[PDB]
């Protein structure tokens, strides 16, 4: 059986240009396991971003951690992009920047 | 095929040393040496869980081990203490079995320690025919058997008709008798019965014998004494019965 | 709510306390691995070694029978089974303890106290596994006695040795924000609480002291250093907020709630 | 004090039922088992149970009770092929080392029935030279026992029961000697408590 993943994003702190800051991204509820999540800095992978162990909740979907350190600036726009069997096609979900 | 120790009687002198083999084919991972004096329970000297580690056990002291493969597991004494006079017994068991836990134990080794080697002797053994009494009020008769003055209590007391082993109608003192009750290297006494029918007895084609194995002191043992050197040996004792 | 579980997927297996990833499995040595240094609890080297050698026996022994009786039951490659097992402690009461076995994505078969029984829902193929499960009923005891008497020993001994770390308070950090719009003329107001532990916290909308019922809270959040982060949210009209406020409630703050005005 | 097992001896009559019992301490025991030891061989596992409850076996029911922290086998008919040393041992919750705690022993000893006693003295003559001779007091019941020699000159055994297989007879016996010329068997077993209708040839 299938079931796709909720996607959410956010920051450690509240947003600040002059901070070094960290970016998640939370995706949960989703089965079989397998899934690629990338954080993308200007529409661009990010090499750097560590992620939790494989975990699971009590109704057997699995979720995932996906993090990253960054200095956003102003002209900088950082979103999450998520593939997955359930997805006809890769899902991006932006960062709220207020 | 289960669990073997080796040697079965050893006697040491004070300061010399020895080892002990158990022996196991089952695949065991858990190894044990215990020690077993009266009046106790089992203690345990030291154990393995695994080829090639060792553990001690409440009473390490004095001993050590060897885990050289899965299959055997060695206690070392480097000194003999008087202390150390005991039986040993050696168990293994899974490291985690599926028919519930419990272990298979050895045989056990007695070893006595003492203090000079000029104590052992053998044992002197003599058949004593049935009560003429008895035989014609019972119509049973019984034979009895002595052994006396063995140091130490390193025996194995049996009864063979006409060449076979039997058990049947056999009984041997539990514990043997000190000789004189006073010395602590009193040598000692040990009486068995056998009884069978007047009709067995009267016949003059049945043989009967007492037989004494006695474990004393190992061929290596230095012995610069009149007497014959007291090693294991077999003494045995007859008679034919008569009509 | 203080448990503590180990999960299997079928390969990962690891050790949890709540959120809280606490142990992890090297199968390239087949040891434990200890993620914090009171990881370790209160037990010792010697007895870790046991416990490292006991899993990998059993897990062996047990990944080995599905194999065994892979064409007997279902579906061959690829599967997947996931289990969760563990003990939970209470107040006053008898421990709980656990362990569970999911088929795909399904509850297949869970141990009740001494024996596996089937979930209704995986139907007659769960009983056959339970048949095959429960005969041997020493292997059951090694079971119930890891589940009700080893575990609840040491997550006393862990909870005990990470006290520094798990006792420890951290201040939250909150402000407020407009959200996506509900619908026309309206406005979601949001009030978000940051980096706060430990995970119970309360954070209510307030017009003076009268709670909003509306407040939505959201998911509580994680992020890497163990501390979380939750939005709680509102939806009034376009001329009703001026008079809002966001209060957060929580242990680290010792009485001192946060007040936040929309204003 | 961690695991209690009462010493004995114990000698019961045969058929009777035996209760033998140890107590423990140590709330974290979890797996119970009793060994039974022959003289001078090895113990040899009896009975093994998981946790609280009885599992039974044959003349055997082997109980633990954890709230009351006692555990007991008990033996149904004993015969005198029971006589033994009945050793418990238990062990504490995984992880636990594979060691297991043995309670001290109790020695059992089944008396046999002796259904038609005809307790006498009778003396033997060696096969071998004289001079030497041995006196047998055979044939008594299970309630006579035999008392040591008080005297150091005179050697005197323990009663000690042998069983005649093939014709279901069992008999008592106990042995008595000296090198000293006055020793005779009237006078053997003074010390001891015998019957009067013991026959002296
Ligand atoms: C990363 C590990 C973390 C370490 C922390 C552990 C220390 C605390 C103690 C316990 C943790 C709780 C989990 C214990 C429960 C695990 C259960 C567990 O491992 O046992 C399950 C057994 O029933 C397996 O039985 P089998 O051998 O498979 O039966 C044969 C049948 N066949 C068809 C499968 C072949
Ligand atoms: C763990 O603590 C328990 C009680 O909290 C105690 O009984 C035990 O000695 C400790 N474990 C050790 C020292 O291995
Ligand atoms: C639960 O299982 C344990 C261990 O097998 C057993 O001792 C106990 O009697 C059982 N209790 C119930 C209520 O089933």
């Amino acid at each position: 059986i299938q079931r796709t993943p909720k996607i959410q994003v956010y920051s450690r702190h509240p947003a600040e240009n002059g901070k070094s800051n960290f970016l998640n991204c939370y995706v949960s509820g989703f089965h079989p396991s397998d899934i690629e999540v990338d954080l993308l800095k200007n529409g661009e992978r990010i090499e750097k971003v560590e992620h939790s162990d494989l975990s699971f909740s009590k109704d057997w979907s699995f979720y995932l951690l996906y993090y990253t350190e960054f200095t956003p600036t102003e002209k900088d726009e950082y979103a999450c992009r998520v593939n997955h069997v359930t997805l006809s096609q890769p899902k991006i979900v932006k960062w709220d920047r207020d | 095929a289960g669990v073997t120790q080796t040697p079965k009687f050893r006697v040491l002198k004070t300061g010399q040393s020895m080892t002990l083999l158990c022996a196991q084919d089952m695949n065991h991972e858990y190894m044990y040496w215990y020690r077993q004096d009266p009046g106790m329970g089992l203690r345990l000297i030291h154990y393995s869980v695994g080829e090639g580690t060792t553990a001690k056990g409440e009473v390490p002291d004095g001993y050590n081990v060897s885990r050289l493969k899965k299959q055997n597991f060695l206690l070392g004494l480097e000194s003999a203490a008087p202390s150390q006079t005991s039986v040993y017994f050696c168990a293994s068991r899974y490291f985690l079995p599926t028919q519930g836990m419990g272990a298979f134990f050895g045989q056990g080794t007695r070893l006595t320690v003492v203090e000079d080697l000029n104590k052992v002797f053998p044992p002197e053994v003599a058949v004593f025919e049935p009560s003429e009494a008895e035989i014609s009020h019972t119509q049973k008769a019984t034979l009895v058997c002595l052994a006396t003055g063995f140091y130490p209590d390193h025996v194995e007391l049996s009864w063979w008709v006409n060449g076979k082993e039997v058990h049947s109608g056999v009984c041997t003192d539990p514990q043997p008798l000190k000789e004189q009750p006073a010395l602590n290297d009193s040598r000692y006494a040990l009486s068995s019965r056998l009884r069978v029918s007047a009709t067995f007895w009267q016949n003059p084609r049945n043989h009967f014998r007492c037989q004494v194995q006695f474990y004393g002191l190992s061929e290596n043992d230095e012995w610069t004494q009149d007497r014959a050197k007291p090693v294991t040996q077999i003494v045995s004792a007859e008679a034919w019965g008569r009509a | 709510p203080l448990s503590f579980h180990v999960i299997w997927i079928a390969n990962l297996v690891s050790g949890w306390l709540s959120d809280l990833q606490t142990h992890t499995w090297d199968s390239n040595s087949s040891t434990i691995v200890f993620l914090w240094p009171w990881s370790r609890g209160n037990f010792s080297n010697e007895e870790w070694k046991e416990l490292e050698t006991l899993f990998r026996i059993r897990t062996i022994r047990s990944f080995e029978g599905i194999r065994r009786y892979a064409h007997e039951l279902q579906f061959e490659y690829p599967f997947e089974i996931q289990v969760t097992g563990g003990c939970e402690l209470h107040s006053g009461k008898v421990s709980g303890s656990f362990l569970q076995l999911a088929y795909q994505g399904s509850d297949f078969v869970s141990f009740q106290n001494n024996s596996w029984l089937p979930y209704p829902v995986a139907g007659n193929m769960a009983k056959h596994f339970c048949k095959v499960l429960n005969q041997n009923q020493h292997e059951n005891d090694i079971t119930h006695n890891l589940l009700s008497d080893t575990c609840p020993r040491f997550i006393l001994g862990l909870l005990d040795a990470g006290k520094a770390h798990l006792q420890r308070q951290v201040k939250p950090e909150a402000w407020l924000s407009h959200g996506p719009s509900p619908g026309p003329g309206h406005l979601q107001l949001v009030c978000h609480v940051s980096g706060f532990y430990p995970k119970p916290v309360w954070v209510m909308w307030m017009r003076g002291e009268q709670e909003q019922q509306g407040t939505q809270r959201g998911d509580i959040l994680p992020s890497a250093d163990g501390t979380w982060y939750l939005r709680a949210t509102l939806e009034v009209a376009a001329g009703e907020a001026a008079d809002l406020s966001c209060r957060v409630k929580h242990s680290s703050l010792e009485g001192q709630d946060i007040v936040l005005y929309w204003e | 004090k961690e695991v209690e097992q009462d010493p004995g001896p114990l000698s019961v009559p045969e058929g009777a039922i035996v209760s033998l019992n140890c107590t423990y301490s140590n709330s974290a025991f979890q797996y119970f088992m009793w060994y039974r030891q022959y003289s001078r061989k090895g113990p040899e596992l009896l009975m093994y149970t998981y946790s609280s409850g009885n599992k039974e076996d044959g003349r055997f029911t082997a109980q633990v009770d954890k709230s009351s922290k006692y555990i007991s086998l008990f033996i149904r008919d004993s015969q005198p092929s029971d006589s033994a040393t009945y050793l418990c041992a238990m062990s504490t919750s995984l992880p636990n080392a594979g060691k297991s705690t043995f309670g001290d022993g109790t020695t059992l000893t089944v008396k046999p029935n002796i259904q038609n006693p005809d307790p006498a003295v009778y003396q033997l003559r060696d096969s071998k030279s004289s001079d030497k001779s041995v006196c047998l007091f055979t044939d008594f019941d299970s309630q006579t026992n035999v008392s040591q020699s008080k005297d150091s000159d005179v050697y005197i055994t323990d009663k000690c029961v042998l069983d005649m297989r093939s014709m279901d007879f069992k008999s008592n016996s106990a042995v008595a000697w000296s090198n000293k010329s006055d020793f005779a068997c009237a006078n053997a077993f003074n010390n001891s408590i015998i019957p009067e209708d013991t026959f002296f040839p």
